[PDB]
């Protein structure tokens, strides 16, 4: 048996529907968003939207609508499960507790039945006197309301059509009436049938059968004004109210699909109708008095792809999308001077069909960072996530374009720092901070006319300010200034640095020494450098006596973090960098061993030295990249010990964890400067700034996942990491219309360098493919291959082959003609990244698609259509064939480990096959003879073999301890809810043994490792008593939403443990853990459970 | 509390340093800044909305001079011992002058140019510039291939030129696709004619 931990590192962010009403209260407008698993409950604010609950539902949400029975106060909700429970929610707050409590549940899964092509509808009567459901081809369930029900029963009426594509309730009906477009051979035609509850049949509609457009695929139900119905096809748009037939074919509908529709009044005079392109039309119903007079259609503009919209109030609409992120937008009366009424207010984050990602430990940390294929054709883009840090923004101040923070205790007596300062052009202004409070009031000493580099508290019971003019060291309790120096030319310093005790200022390509004495400024060293001075640290670190006796200097043209004794600004070392950027930060600092220096140039490379004391000479010579922006460097000293701050684009706290340096991310968007404050107001918090505000908080531990976002205006396909070359190999795909044209700027026509497949092997809209080679610090797209006409790039591997010593960006493709259903042509590309070009090193003509190629032994293992065969790299560098397998539908999924390689097939699911080298072909070892449809595949061990098939369930299969021992044994089955699209060994962090992450369609980033027996046994214990005291939404048994799931088989999970409900157990109080612990003690049981929380 | 400050002065010094400093290194002019007051000069009056047209100023400066570095080489002298020499010269000088300007102007990459993908890089619009005044378009561009293929043609037959001037070359050529797009062709069919001669006699 296999012992797995699931559990999810990314909730779904996937929005799969969503709906609006009064749900949390008769005056609350909310906001249910279905994300697959995950209801979010918001409230409609005036601005934006409050979430108020989220919970999980024990089922893929296909079903979500909001219906208020007679006398009920406020909406209930009706779910139905993708495993068909049906379940009507209310929503009772008491006081602080929020319950959903399960006004009814149910399971309405017919035994046997054709699930419907189109999908599960499920449609609510406008008088809420029955729940219509289409499950089933030729059945429509009807759960009736007004037989109040706990149980959810309900019956079938058998449906006379069994091709239905879309049903509504009419409205003004006495009669539960249904209205919906059927396909027969005669073509497509709209339907209506009176629900009789009392007959439990159908009976004759209002009006008759009416043939209608060949692809109508939406019925909109119109509100009682009206009455009738709206029937969008692609080409059409017609209104039904019996006897009326008005029918228009806008010419602006004609390009996409029309495919979700919301009413934004209560009177249907106005619908917004989304596109598959992301249009937002606005379908307009003028009335005559009241009848329909005419439809007009109108393009208020684009959105994100919806797959759901609701209207909320005063313009504002909530695209919610699958493909690409969900949008909160506004609608403006007026255009925006593009044509377009659309305004994006807000965006919820949506890491879109994952359908690639990979596991870099970018920047060179001990932390896996993913990059993932996310979202599709105009929401295409690349989603870096990393586990990140996060703080509380308490006090925020908006002053444009800071330029300056530092701590000032302005009271003497206290070694609280309760004063800030702050430069922006030329001045100086400060801030009392009293309290909480915050205002700007002046303190004597420091001048409202010159900019300020630097200023702090310095020793003697003196203040020390340094602005562009001259130095001020003034005493803080008596009055202003007593001790000023300038530069005897008088020219603005250019670079300064100062400590507690002496202050260090460079004035172009000179140097002055500078140290305090008790209402003096004393000089004292001199030195006349190559070139200016670029920036400077003079802090003593482990002083012990009161002066520093080092520092640090980077000059311009002769690029090299220098080294300088202190007391005679003599070369201790000179240590190059290379490139064209002068560094704009240099730090050094002490992380629990030694003196570190840290030089950063302005791209975010960083540099850590162990740095002497007595020689001071740099060497361990190793490099990081942070960010783009250039960048700067202060610490703050923790409880603990000093953390020295990044300030980017990317802000990154710097520290060391057991003698290793971290490079932690913060979860904020900028930050210009930082600077440590301790008031007493404010307890060791930090002071944040951007271009805006200043931004003040603390440091938390706990650890928010960070994504990046890189647009690439194209569906992204594959990805892999060429370390070597410093970028990200990204298989995309746009969409080209005419010979053809770009509908749209994409990150493949967008390219430094481009160039297109010449290849001598083979002599509406389009799908063209490009190879993107993407800058793996900046995310810039360094090179786009296009690939041949009507070539679809398939597989896309990084990888050395042979012995030779080149990494090459190696490409499977085939030929895509409209003519066939499975490509007969196709072929392997090799290419080789270096001097910013893309050259193709060889060739290799197959006669099919290249689903797979995986790096197999210095091998290149492709698998083409049906076909498994090995290519090796030759001396001459092409790919000759040493070994092939047949014995596949379609080889769509290969992983290696050793010799074995796991074949994941269209329908056969599963093959272990090894490669047995002393005789150079392949043997199949072992292979699943279930019928599994595959969407992905990974190797955990050397013998068990995770699997997903296309009906969101998770196997684990194993090579059984004769011929019965080719037979995989299939230990492990759970249903996940979520398609994986991917699986990949790593881990996003610094009891389990390995860790697979995988993406989902929904955006799902979830973790499967493996467990010890002992481990499993409890754990498995604990889920059956939370089971037993963890109450579900829609009284749903766990067990039941995990069972493996398929339409010709059904088992009960095994080998697989829920982590999202064991990590539950911490969500709970004492009380119900001791409920949960009643046969060792709970704290034991927290311990495992945090413990269990470290993987993620 | 904190009554606030005047931009007015920020805005105005701003252009004429910013063109000063074009002018100051292009042409190798002198700097009274050491460059790193320049820099923060570009750092601190540079924000939001300022570097598009800050752009602006800056590339039709250093487009001016570019198309300065024109009038030397549209000629009629036909050495490529020293008219190449003299491209090579000035292409070293640009690279300079677009390196140090970048050191300058590093502030604009990192917020707006390295942090936005819209524009030519300050590499991309220097090397478009010097392509399409100096290298391409140009008489220069079928005089240098025929000057170099002179050069590596002399250097098929024994004697050596100068390794470097030949690199130096190259690289200009590759980087301004001036060995990529169609100036490959003369190298290679020269070698087809030349080689081909030289097979067939000593066979």
């Amino acid at each position: 048996m296999s012992y797995n931990y699931v559990v999810t590192a990314q909730k779904p962010t996937a929005v799969n529907g969503c709906v609006t009403g009064h749900f949390t209260s008769a005056e609350d407008l909310n906001l249910l968003i279905a994300k697959n698993t995950r209801l979010e409950i918001y409230v409609v604010t005036a601005e934006g939207l409050r979430p108020v609950k989220e919970v999980g539902m024990y089922g893929k949400i296909a079903v979500m609508e909001l219906f208020r029975p007679k006398g009920e106060s406020k909406d209930l909700l009706f779910i139905l499960t993708a495993k068909y429970n049906a379940c009507i929610l209310e929503y009772k707050q008491s006081g602080e507790s929020i319950d959903i409590i399960t006004r009814a549940h149910g399971n309405v899964q017919d035994r046997i039945g054709r699930p419907s092509e189109t999908g599960i509808i499920g449609i609510i009567d406008p008088e809420c006197r029955m729940i219509g459901l289409r499950l089933y081809d030729g059945l429509f369930k009807v759960i009736p309301l007004d037989r109040d029900n706990k149980e959810l029963k309900a019956f079938n009426i058998r449906l006379e059509e069994l091709h239905v594509i879309d049903v509504k309730f009419l409205y003004g009906c006495q009669a539960p009436t249904i209205c919906f477009v059927y396909q027969d051979p005669q073509g497509r035609h709209v339907k209506t049938y009176e629900v009789s509850l009392r007959e439990k049949e159908f009976n004759k509609g209002p009006w008759k059968q009416e043939n209608v457009e060949a692809e109508a695929s939406m019925v909109i139900a119109v509100p009682e004004p009206f009455g009738g119905a709206i029937i969008i096809g692609q080409e059409s748009i017609t209104y039904h109210n019996g006897d009326k037939y008005l029918a228009i074919a806008p010419p602006i509908i004609k390009q996409s699909t029309i495919v979700c529709h919301n009413r934004v009044d209560p009177n249907g005079s106005r619908y917004l109708l989304g596109d598959m392109e992301g249009r937002l039309f606005m379908l307009l119903l003028e009335k005559e008095e009241v009848t329909l007079k005419d439809l007009r259609v109108e393009l208020l503009g684009e959105t994100s792809i919806a797959e759901c919209l609701t209207y909320l109030d005063n313009g504002v609409v909530f695209v919610g999308s699958r493909l690409g992120d969900s949008q909160l937008v506004k609608l403006n009366v007026d255009s925006n001077e593009q044509g377009s009424y659309v305004v994006a207010m807000e965006t919820f984050t949506n890491l879109g069909p994952i359908v690639d990602m990979c596991v870099v430990d970018l920047e060179r940390q001990g932390q896996g960072q993913l990059v993932t294929c996310s979202g599709a054709f105009k929401e295409g883009s690349l989603r870096i996530i990393r586990n990140g840090i996060g703080i509380h923004e308490h006090a925020s101040i908006d002053l444009p374009g800071i330029k300056g923070l530092w701590p000032l205790r302005s009271d003497p007596n206290r070694e609280t720092d309760d004063t800030l300062v702050l430069s922006f052009v030329g001045q100086t202004r400060v801030l009392m901070l009293n309290g909480e409070e915050v205002e700007e009031t002046e303190l004597m000493g420091f001048v409202d006319d010159q900019q300020t580099f630097f200023c702090g508290n310095v020793a003697h019971q003196q203040l020390i300010q340094i602005t562009s003019a001259s130095v001020r060291l003034v005493s803080q309790e008596p009055k202003a200034l007593v001790s000023e120096w300038k530069e005897p030319q008088a020219k603005n310093i250019s670079v300064a640095s100062c400590n507690s005790s002496q202050v260090v200022v460079a004035v172009g390509r000179a140097l002055y020494y500078l140290q305090i004495h008790p209402q003096e400024l004393r000089q004292i060293s001199h030195t006349e450098m190559e070139h200016e001075v670029a920036c400077l640290d003079i802090t003593p670190l482990g002083d012990s006596n009161g002066l520093s006796p080092l520092c640090a200097i980077g000059l311009w043209t002769d690029i090299s973090a220098r080294i300088l004794k202190l007391p005679s600004f003599e070369l201790l070392h000179k240590e190059m960098l290379g490139g064209e950027i002068i560094p704009r930060s240099i730090l050094m600092t002490t992380f629990e061993s030694s003196h570190y220096l840290l030089c950063a140039l302005g791209d975010g490379a960083l540099f850590y030295f162990g740095l002497n004391i007595e020689t001071g000479l740099l060497s361990d010579r190793k490099k990081v990249t942070l960010g783009t922006q250039p960048t700067v460097l202060r610490t703050f000293r923790s409880l603990s010990t000093t953390n020295v701050f990044a300030c980017s684009d990317r802000p990154t706290v710097i520290y060391s964890s057991n003698h290793k340096l971290v490079f932690s991310n913060v979860n904020l968007k900028e930050v210009n400067y930082m600077c440590p404050l301790n008031s007493d107001g404010y307890p060791d918090s930090l002071a944040l700034a951007n271009n805006s505000t200043l931004t003040i908080g603390t440091i938390d531990e706990i650890q928010k996942l960070h994504i990046r976002t890189v647009p690439l205006y194209e569906s992204p396909r594959k990805i892999c990491y060429q370390e070597v070359s410093q970028c990200f190999g990204v298989l995309s795909s746009r969409i080209e219309v005419q010979g053809t044209t770009a509908l749209r700027p994409s990150a493949s026509t967008q390219a430094l360098s481009s160039s297109v497949s010449s290849s001598k092997l083979f002599s509406e809209e389009v799908e063209v493919h490009n190879l993107l080679i993407i800058d793996q610090h900046t995310f810039e797209v360094l090179h786009a291959h296009q690939f041949l006409q009507n070539e679809y790039a398939l597989s896309l591997v990084s990888c050395k082959l042979g012995k030779d010593p080149n990494t090459y960006f190696i490409v499977g493709t085939a030929m895509v003609y409209p003519e066939e259903a499975e490509p007969k042509q196709g072929r392997i590309v090799v290419f080789q990244y270096s001097d910013g070009k893309l050259q193709t090193v060889a060739e290799k003509e197959v006669k099919g698609a290249v689903y797979s190629m995986v790096e197999f032994n210095g091998k290149l293992l492709a698998s083409i259509n049906s076909t498994v065969r090995l290519y090796e790299w030759t001396t001459e560098k092409e790919l000759r064939t040493e070994c092939n397998h047949y014995n596949n539908i379609m080889a769509l999924y290969l992983k290696t480990k050793g010799d074995f390689i796991l074949v994941g097939d269209l329908m056969r699911s599963v093959l272990l096959l090894a490669y047995k080298p002393m005789e150079g072909n392949f043997e199949e070892i072992a292979r699943d003879f279930n019928p599994n449809w595959m969407s992905a595949v990974e190797i955990l061990d050397d013998d068990n073999f995770l699997g997903a098939e296309n009906a969101f369930n998770l196997f684990v299969c194993q090579k059984d301890s004769d011929e019965e021992r080719q037979h995989l044994q299939e230990v492990g089955l759970f249903h996940l809810g979520e398609f994986v699209n991917v699986f990949c060994h790593g881990s996003l962090v610094m009891p389990t043994q390995g860790s697979v992450l995988f993406g989902t369609v929904n955006g799902m980033i979830g973790l499967v490792t493996s467990l010890s027996e002992s481990w499993y046994n409890l754990l498995l214990d604990m889920q059956n008593r939370l089971n037993k005291v963890i109450k579900s939404v829609g009284k749903i048994e766990h067990s039941f939403w995990r069972s493996f799931h398929t339409e010709r088989k059904t088992e009960p999970a095994t080998g697989f443990i829920d982590g999202d409900l064991i990590e539950s157990f911490l969500d709970i109080s004492r009380p119900k853990m001791q409920e949960v612990v009643a046969n060792a003690t709970a704290d034991d049981l927290i311990k495992v459970v945090e413990e269990l929380t470290r993987i993620h | 509390r904190d009554r606030p400050r005047l931009p007015d002065n920020y805005t105005q010094d701003t252009w004429r340093k910013l063109h000063e400093a074009v002018r100051a290194v292009q042409s190798s002019t002198s700097i009274r800044y050491n460059l790193e007051e320049l820099y923060q000069a570009v750092e601190n009056l540079c924000s939001h909305k300022v570097s598009p047209m800050l752009y602006k100023q800056l590339r039709q400066a250093c487009e001016d001079h570019v198309q300065a570095q024109i009038l030397p080489f549209r000629e009629d002298s036909l050495d490529s011992v020293l008219f190449l020499k003299k491209i090579n010269t000035c292409w070293q000088d640009h690279c300079r002058q677009m390196i140090m300007i970048r050191s300058i102007f590093l502030f604009l990459d990192r917020t707006y140019v390295l942090q936005n993908s819209t524009l030519p890089s300050i590499w991309d619009m220097g090397l478009e510039l010097f392509r399409t005044h100096i290298i391409s378009d140009k008489m220069v561009q079928s005089k240098t291939i025929d000057g170099i293929l002179l050069l590596i043609e002399r250097e098929r037959s024994g004697e050596a030129v100068d390794r470097s001037l030949l690199r130096s070359l190259l690289g200009m050529l590759s980087d301004l696709q001036v060995y990529k797009d169609s100036f490959e062709l003369k190298f290679l069919e020269e070698t087809n004619c030349l080689y081909a001669a030289e097979g067939q006699r000593l066979m």
